[PDB]
């Protein structure tokens, strides 16, 4: 059946039995960094297993009035196991990452969510001048950020979904890696990424590569209402390997 | 043959786009028309697949979609401007931050992708106006201090020498100067966007300007104080070459208004800040 | 230094600088 | 709508009336309700183009609400058609929804000349797309009366854009500052 | 000290507290502490570089005097470690003094890019160099209770700089005249 | 020269130019856990360079009273960067180590210093019944045990070094993988010992399988006796590997 | 091949480094990190030694190092100045004890060595300033008066007939004069410094005076008098072509006073003096 | 007068003027 | 690049530009 899939990453296995196939970014599998791009020069270490599997970030509430979600990828999984610990006793890191979307509903249920991963995701202000978004606010750790619901400071991040939260067309935004989940046909989304950057390795503190975006572009309607529909993020980093050891960083 | 392949050059024939088949009436349950845009795939249907077509041979050709086309034009990418107005020594000279930030034409289209590799061809454009008459023997020198090397203080500092920097002279009447720069970047590409920092703090800074830091541009005016004063605008184009694009995305909607950030203004009414114009309503053409 | 081709039809591809930075734009596909 | 993501749907519901008008706009690839997709940004960069689009459309209601569609493109040298019947006789697909979501219409290139403009100029004036109604919107009880569909735009292989020039879609009217 | 060849010396002797901090300097090959040695300077002619970078210390106490030091080096994206534990989770090199007075430490090259600005750049930052005490300044009595030690600096085979530039660790403000 | 000795290990080197050889406990080299040793069946993770490097523990001071010290492994590296996280973070964990002991004087400076490296080393309580030492009384972390110091609770350990704190005599403590740090002759002592228990790997938290005894059996003399000398101990886990990974284990 | 020896020019790929092997955890007796330093030599220990590294393939290229890019840069070495303002006769004409010691940019950057031989190539940059308004047709003579040859005492000497000595004439509007010089000495390579004397009493002269003799630059404005005054400033670039030096030395760390001597000025507070930065304390980044 | 290398790429190395001061920068290595 | 020809008088018939637009009048018949 070409609507079932079994994903296993480490000790961490996911189904579903309503998908609608897989996408892999750019058509390129995550890999390790190979000798003649490497720049770095010390021995990485690469925890496997005890890395790349599955965590489950919190689950989120979608109702009539949401108007979307967005993380950003290391940051998402900076307290999340042995990965989250590697990322902050070394200066560099590098990884890809299995996104898995879930969401179901009923036969009765209707809504659509675009879930899409964004490279390099420059988020914008509003109406600020040249003041741009502050470290904390584009570094939500698990929880993420829900669209329209923030405290107005000043170095708050855009909040328009139709703009992209950067100044683009939302409809544009099915130019990166994307799939959407249409309540009538599947429960989830699959998006397997490899690493994507101008360098080998980065600073896993400081850059976010990846920002996973979903927006609903179909409003959730049906006539139980009363029932809550969660929408529900797994993150499973792949090839994750790191180089510069040393003590741990804290953050903020 | 590497002559078969410069005719194709010089014909612009490189990159053929294919031809559309003869199809017949069909009846089967293969519906290609039909799919699941949920896959994010684009249904790969083509014409013979819905009507019945006729055979055309395309002669068609893409030469000019490419990259190195549609990056390889000089755009504008900034006006230094050297108005003599009540003191020489101060006024015939200046200095800018290099950057392809300030001028929204040749932004937006590079800003297409997330990465791009290239080299420049900077092209300058020199126009000497006469405020009070005459204009003497205008000799410009323009001067690339890279991060990290004196940046001069006065018309006559120390720096000017050159004794490292590239510096290029033009004298008033010759051909506008020109040359070319290498990949500049210390890593493999230049960074369009950049969703990272210099630091973890309330206060580090974010974006591109973290990493496109390409250093300065110092000009002055070699020819010392004329009685007549001139006010000298020198425009700068930038044109790529030999460029990769990777990772395209969607092009900017509405206007920029800093350098370096995504940033944007909004007013009341949104819909007279981007291009999109109001449908009367879903039926009307 | 140039790379001179020929079937006769010669095409001598010049390159008068020194570096790559200086040729112009790059051939397709 | 603009402004918001529903400027990206077009509402779907039980007909009173039959063969009712869902939607109609120009098919050229840079007027204006497309001229903000990707292709048309694109298209906005050159001033030719030839070959044939790409238009398909998703449904969004439940599992359990059918309906028929009817989507048709009206080559040239007409007005847009006033109802369904002017409407079939051009090139068209009937769509039935169903475990597949996603149906794909093919605008065939269909022109006298080689290429057209991509901007807004009547000569090379491509033709019209409209959708209507070719049954209806049913839906067991208990259900939504209303539902959604996307609509997506793309080039077939055929597609090619020619004589690059600056665009129209953006513009700056003052300095753009440090 | 600046002025005097004792700039050039870091003083060692007997500690009453354990693990305490003898000196910390940026590593950055154009930064301050390392500007003015030959290798400073000749990076201060170019933009870019790239490499490791060999640190080596000699010993000039008395044949008679002994020591132990930890020499560790911090890649970036932290503070300067606080403490020893906190240095000597890093690269280091526990140096024992006896026969052969020099030691060499290797700052590893380890960056995001293949290359770094020799100018002081946070973005292209890399990291400290700290010495700690490993055990302590040990001497039999009638002996010095203090000694210096010199510390040097040099490229490995991997150093390479890039972009020709023009110094400014040297100025002209006046003219140079017969 | 055979009295000098560099030891790498990851990003860490360490050297001495006074060194009496070194010794390989039981003979055996630490080495990865074969297939047909193996039992738990999940991919371990192998940290590799990052994890297998030199950990300097707290200095200690030693004078003329000292009657000792005593560190238990793995628990003195329980807070130990990446070694540390992965012991807490999984079931079980196994590895070898390089122990290596500082320590140096004058040639005017006298005294000698036992060093050895003791499997499954079962402390005693003394003239306390059938009650045995405390969990946290074994389990110092990297501050270790100065014997002839604590306050007298209950479960508190031994404190006889003549008696090796278990009941037999320091004398046949030799029987053990050691070394001597005599000054007149060397300035530190270097063991390398596998992995050695009677099961493949083991829990990290609750089994201490080597403890790192220190005895002076020659009092520390010389006429110079104000400058403090000191004993440091720097430990290398080797071939380190982890295994049935989950959330991270918070002790007490 | 001749041919691969280009490719290699042209990508500036001729001079390589050395790749980083992988190593692996060691314990030996013999100690690289170990050694002397009163032996006068570097420690030749690599990374691979200290830590467990990697295998990396090594891009980069030491092709910008080499002696003849870091000294074959133009940089400035005089800037002439002929002004006229009551006496044409003698205003219009200059003359230059040639030398490269008055612009502290190229001159430190060839005293990093004890000897040096190049060719040089000049390059100038004449600038006419209209003082009262019109420039008319400016013409310029540079001769080149090797030493011993009759030096003009006027601006119509008959030494400006360059029977023999190399004049070069400049024509406003035309572009850049410049010329090739072969290496000048009369020894195998230029002294950049000269520990010696010419002669043995207490009133001989000592330094690089004593053997860098090159000769007179005479100018003059060629066009003879105009109503209009102009102040002409011809600034001179040289650059060194086909390079070789020997014995590197420390840079100079201080500012310069005068030509041919190494002589220096100190303040009360030497740290001002000097390019190094106080630092607070030992421990302080 | 130049050097003329085959291999087809041809590298015509010119050298314009009668002197050997007059030629541009030196080969490395 | 251009086309040679030889009989001995050779017919260098160049094209200094990239694109077809660029050269001179055609050829007749
Ligand atoms: C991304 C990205 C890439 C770049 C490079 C932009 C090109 O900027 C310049 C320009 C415009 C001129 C010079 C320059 N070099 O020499 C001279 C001169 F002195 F002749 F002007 N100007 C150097 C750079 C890096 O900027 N952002
Ligand atoms: C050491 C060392 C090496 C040198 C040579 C410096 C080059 O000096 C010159 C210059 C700048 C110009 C000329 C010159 N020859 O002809 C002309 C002109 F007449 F065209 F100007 N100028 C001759 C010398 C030796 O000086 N010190
Ligand atoms: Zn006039």
């Amino acid at each position: 059946s070409d609507r079932i899939i079994q994903i296993t990453r480490g000790d961490s296995t996911i189904t579903s039995q309503d998908v609608a196939n897989a996408v892999v970014g750019y058509g390129v599998w995550p890999h390790y960094l190979t000798p003649q791009d490497a720049t770095a020069i010390d021995k990485p270490t690469q925890p496997d297993t005890s890395s790349n599997r599955f965590y489950t970030l919190d689950s989120k509430m979608w109702n009539s009035t949401s108007k979307g979600w967005w993380w950003k990828l290391p940051d998402a999984l900076k307290d999340m196991g042995i990965f989250g610990e590697n990322m902050f006793y070394h200066f560099l890191g590098r990884s890809g990452y299995t996104v898995h979307v879930q969401c179901n509903a009923s036969k009765f249920h209707q809504g659509t969510l675009l879930v899409v991963m964004i490279p390099e995701h420059q988020l914008a202000t509003v109406n600020k001048g040249n003041v741009n978004a502050g470290y904390k606010y584009t570094h939500p750790g698990e929880a993420g950020r829900e669209v329209g619901t923030q405290v107005e400071n000043e170095k708050q991040p855009s909040d328009d979904n139709w703009l992209n939260f950067d100044g683009t067309l939302l409809g544009n935004l099915l130019i990166f890696p994307h799939q959407f989940i249409n309540l009538r046909s599947n429960n989830s989304a699959t998006l397997i990424v490899p690493y994507v950057n101008a360098v080998p390795m980065d600073s896993m503190v400081r850059h976010n590569n990846w920002s996973l975006v979903i927006i609903p572009v179909c409003q959730l309607q049906s006539n139980n209402i009363s029932n809550i529909v969660p929408i529900t993020v797994s993150i499973s980093p792949m090839c994750a390997e790191f180089s510069g050891a040393r003590a741990k960083t804290v953050v903020q | 043959n590497p002559v078969e392949r410069y005719v194709d050059e010089v014909l612009n024939e490189v990159l053929v786009v294919p031809n559309i088949n003869q199809s017949h009436p069909t009846t089967s349950n293969a519906a290609p028309v039909l799919d699941a845009a949920e896959t994010g795939h684009t249904n790969k249907i083509q014409p013979e697949d819905t009507i019945e077509t006729r055979y055309v041979q395309s002669s068609q050709t893409l030469d000019e979609m490419s990259v190195e086309s549609f990056l390889g034009r000089s755009g504008c990418i900034h006006e230094s401007v050297l108005d003599i107005v009540d003191n020489y020594n101060d006024q015939s000279f200046t200095k800018w931050n290099i950057n392809l930030q300030e001028m929204a034409q040749i932004r937006r289209k590079f800003e297409m992708f997330t990465y791009a590799r290239f080299d420049s061809e900077i092209t300058m454009v020199p126009s000497v106006a006469a405020k009070d008459g005459h204009i003497g023997h205008i000799v410009m020198q323009y001067m690339y201090v890279p991060p990290g090397a004196p940046i001069p203080t006065t018309r006559d500092d120390y720096a000017w020498q050159s004794g490292t920097n590239a510096s290029v002279f033009w004298q008033h009447g010759q051909p506008f100067p020109r040359f070319s720069l290498p990949f500049l970047s210390i890593a493999s590409a230049y960074y369009m966007f950049y969703d990272g920092y210099d630091g973890d703090t309330y206060k580090s800074r974010y974006g591109t300007v973290v990493t496109n830091d390409m250093g300065t541009l110092c000009s002055r005016i070699v020819t010392s104080e004329q009685l007549h004063k001139v006010k000298v605008v020198t425009r700068i184009y930038h044109k790529a070459k030999h460029t990769k694009a990777w990772c395209p995305r969607p092009p900017r909607a509405v206007q920029y208004s800093h350098t370096h950030t995504t940033n944007y203004k909004l007013s009341s009414e949104v819909h007279n800040d981007v291009a999109i114009r109001p449908r009367t309503n879903l039926t009307t053409v | 230094g140039a790379q001179v081709s020929r079937q006769s039809i010669n095409y001598f591809n010049i390159n008068y600088f020194k570096d790559a930075a200086s040729s112009g734009a790059s051939r397709l596909d | 709508n603009i402004g918001n993501v529903s400027m990206y749907t077009v509402t779907l519901s039980p007909q009173t009336k039959l063969a009712e008008e869902i939607f109609a706009i120009k098919v050229d690839i840079a007027s204006h309700p497309l001229a903000t997709t990707l292709i048309g940004e694109i298209a906005s960069y050159f001033t030719h183009w030839t070959g044939s689009l790409r238009f398909s459309f998703m449904f969004c209601g439940t599992a359990n609400t059918t309906l028929k569609v009817l989507l048709a493109y009206t080559p040239p040298g007409i007005g847009k058609p006033r109802s369904r019947k002017e409407a079939m006789l051009g090139t068209h697909v009937v769509w039935d929804v169903g475990l597949q979501s996603t149906v794909s219409l093919v605008v065939p290139w269909i022109s006298a000349s080689q290429y057209r403009f991509t901007t807004p100029d009547t000569y090379s004036s491509a033709g019209y797309i409209t959708c209507w109604y070719q049954t209806n919107f049913v839906v067991p009880p208990n259900t939504p009366n209303t539902a959604e569909m996307l609509c997506f735009v793309s080039g077939c292989k055929d597609f090619c854009l020619r004589m690059a020039r600056d665009t129209d879609l953006h513009k700056q009217t003052g300095p753009i500052t440090q």
